[PDB]
Order: structure tokens, then sequence, then C-alpha cells
């Protein structure tokens, strides 16, 4: 039960710090160096430096010089790292992970994201995407959740508390002319379910503490009163 | 300093094929103590990274031998035969014996399945929302293969412009399709100015176009 | 990898 745990979210001020915090257990501490790799989508994983708990050593990457700190305190289990200076470019997923001397990035952390900007927090409205004829084809009908106005990412979302996941889609967050994120999260079901089932989307928006449970009811479709272009 | 130029950037496979993914250190990564520190990395969709290979060619504890890992001083290579779906990902090269260490540039791989039509699905916006005084209309491309894919608003049967978004799913790790998703934002006002919604898709999977459509206040 | 502290 190995794990190292990480705050989701740091929203930050352009000029600011922030502080990373890596927190282990299940395992003696000192035995393992703590490492953060930097992942942003087009410049991939990047080895941003390292703190070796043993020996008190630590190292960073040319580029992060000067900017970087990292410690740990053995008595809480904890590493850290402290960026200061922050821009734009320093947006992006830190993770830490830990590595026994010889040994590889066995464990990692589920990682922060860290966004630099001066726009305040904003949690999201969370609307139905009601199931109904228009959202039915053959025995499968398709339902959801729309995530609108929030910022910053991540947002999570999980439907039934989880205990649904087969057929989920989750889509990638889209930045809308606003400044705010905005995401559908939808899932198909047997369109027999919908008399019978209850289907819940859990939404958690968690740099602005917002969590919202909705209930996404059927809705009935009055064809006939439908016009069509054919 | 030591820099690890990673090849491809992506990398097209055939489910049930072989693909190879090679890596090139600047400067030898021999270690002093003899060892190659030389790992494979993989990162999924929506996961941390996750360790393959370490010591050129050794298998992290529960890694499939269909993943095998070679190469010497300079060249390496990553191996994977008989592709399957979950593979997905982008797979990383990482040198570990000079500090600085160092990634590769990351090869992503692109699984290749038979053809699969869309799934067509719309949503008219949700009476809360209207409540807002926005409107969002969501048309739903459900497990397609490939990405390639045309969404087409109409609003009373005239093509609309510069009012959608639309967003696409990562390749499914069990079925290796795409999802995507096309939001139709319009003022609440224009919402209730016009009386038919639709969506119209083209696909390689399809016949022909197929067009999924509302009227306001229908549902 | 070898860890910034192995040598020590």
């Amino acid at each position: 039960q190995v794990q190292l745990l990480q705050s989701g979210a740091e929203l930050v001020r352009p000029g600011a710090s922030v502080t990373l915090s890596c927190k282990a257990s299940g395992y003696a501490f000192s035995d393992y160096e703590i490492h953060w790799v930097k992942q942003t989508p087009v410049r991939g994983l990047d080895w941003i430096g390292a703190f070796d708990p043993k020996s008190g050593a630590s190292a960073s990457n040319q580029k992060v010089k000067g900017r970087a700190i990292l410690t740990a305190d053995k008595s809480s289990s904890t590493a850290y790292m402290e960026l200061r200076s922050l821009t734009s470019e320093d947006s992006a997923v830190y993770y830490c992970t830990r590595l026994r001397y010889f040994g590889y990035f066995d464990v990692w952390g589920t990682g922060t994201t860290v966004t630099v900007s001066s726009a305040s927090t904003k949690g999201p409205s969370v609307f139905p995407l009601a199931p109904s004829s228009k959202s039915t084809s053959g025995g499968t009908a398709a339902l959801g959740c729309l995530v609108k106005d929030y910022f910053p990412e991540p947002v999570t979302v999980s439907w039934n508390s989880g205990a649904l996941t087969s057929g989920v889609h989750t889509f990638p967050a889209v930045l809308q002319s606003s400044g705010l994120y905005s995401l559908s999260s939808v899932v198909t079901v047997p369109s027999s379910s919908l008399g019978t089932q209850t289907y819940i989307c859990n939404v958690n928006h968690k740099p602005s503490n917002t969590k919202v449970d909705k209930k996404v009811e059927p809705k009935s479709c009055d064809k006939g009163l439908e016009v069509l272009f054919q | 300093d030591v820099l690890m130029t990673q090849t491809p950037l992506s990398l097209p496979v055939s489910l049930g094929g072989q693909a190879s993914i090679s890596c090139r250190s600047s400067q030898s990564v021999v270690y002093s103590d003899g060892d190659t520190y030389l790992e494979w990395y993989l990162q999924k969709p929506g996961q941390s990274p996750k360790l393959l290979i370490y010591k050129v060619s050794r298998r992290f504890s529960g890694v499939p031998d269909r993943f095998s890992g070679s190469g010497s001083g300079t060249d390496f290579t990553l191996k994977i035969s008989r592709v399957e779906t979950e593979d997905l990902g982008v797979y990383y090269c990482f040198q570990g014996s000079h500090v600085p260490y160092t990634f590769g540039g990351g090869t992503k791989l692109e699984i290749k399945r038979t053809v699969a039509a869309p799934s067509v699905f719309i949503f008219p916006p949700s009476d809360e929302q209207l409540k807002s005084g926005t409107a969002s209309v969501v048309c739903l491309l459900n497990n397609f293969y490939p990405r390639e894919a045309k969404v087409q608003w109409k609003v009373d049967n005239a093509l609309q412009s510069g009012n959608s978004q639309e967003s696409v799913t990562e390749q499914d790790s069990k079925d290796s399709t795409y999802s995507l998703s096309s939001t139709l934002t319009l003022s609440k006002a224009d919402y209730e100015k016009h009386k038919v919604y639709a969506c119209e898709v083209t696909h390689q999977g399809l016949s022909s176009p197929v067009t999924k459509s509302f009227n306001r206040g229908e549902c | 990898a070898v860890g910034i502290g192995a040598v020590f």
C-alpha cells in the first residue's frame, strides 16, 4: 500500500511561488529519493529535480536552477518542491515519484495541476443532458452532464458515485472565449434501464470547493409536433 | 545535458501487429558501475506514468513478455509485439545514469482497427440552463473509427458557422474508438428565435451522412 | 535510475 499523495490543483498568480507537497506512506521514508516530473501535452515529461532523504542531497535541471527549492520533512514523510517567479510556461501537471538507489520509478503520485493565472477561481454550473428518443438509437440510450464555466482545471466527473464506469466518456475541457472551461461527460446505457435505474453524475471542482450531484432524468419527446427537412 | 531523442513522434500500428520505438542518447549512458540505466515508461490517457522497462531490457513486475527492450550505448529500441487496445498511450525513454536525468520526447502509439461508424445522439438545452440565459445544444458521436469526422449544425435548415466547439477523446483503451462532442452555443434569445436544430454527421463508416434533429419545445 | 544520493 505504498502511496504518494499530492494536492490535486494549485492556482497561482504570475510572479508568485507555489509549494508542491508529496506525502509518502506504506514504506520507510528514508529508503527512497523523491523525484519531481513535469508533464505537459507537447513538451512531454520533464525531470525537474530530486531530493534524497537519506544523504540529504538535492539536484535540479538546468532550466529551473535558481527558481526551485527541494526539501523533505522526514518526521512527517513529506517531500516538498517550491517554485518561485512563476509564468504561464510553468503551468503543467507536476508528479512526484520514488526511487531507491539503483532502482526505478515504480510508484507515482497522481499529480498536481498547476495553473499560473491572475484570474479567480470559479465553480461550474452543472446541467443534465437528459436521455430521450433523440439520444436513443436501437437498444442504447445516451445521457450525460454539461459542466460549464469553471476555472481553473481540473474537474472530476463520476457516475453513480463510481458504480457506473462502463460506457462513460468524459471529454477534454475546452477553453471558452470567456476564459472559462466547459466539458461534457456522457454515458451510454441500455434504453430499457431508463424507466428503472436512477443516473447521477458526481461533479467535483476542488479548486472552488464545488461538489454537485445531478440526477439526470429521462425526458419524453412529442414527435407529432416535429417539422423536418429531408 | 544528456539529450534523449525519441523517434517517431507518432506511431500507427495495426492491432495484433508490432510497434518499434527508438531512442538515441547524445552521449554514452553506461554508468561507471557497468550498468545502463535506461528505462521505458508509458503514460495512458488519464493516468500517471507507469514503468515498463528498466536496465535496457529488464521487465518491471507485471509487464507482459510482448514488451521487449534492447540497445547499446547510444541506440535503444522498445518493441511491442501483438499490440492490444490497452497499449494505447505515450511511450517515453529515460536515462537515469548521469545527473541531470532526462526523458525522451515521447512516442504516441496510434492503434489501427476496423472501420466503426459513430452512433449519433442529440441533446436539446435543459430548462435549467435556459433559465440562466444561455442555450447549449450537444451533438454526440459515440465510439467511431477512424478519427476523421465532419459535424455540421443547421438551424431552421441554415448551415451554421463560428458558434460551435468540439472536443474528442483519446483512443479508447478497450475498443480503440474515438468519441466526439460538438456543442452549439447560442444566446437564449437566438435559441427561442428558431425552431429546428439539426446535427449532420459525415463519417467513412456511414453509407450516407446521418442527421439527428429536434424542434424547440419538443422534448 | 542510479539516484542522486547513491554515491554517498
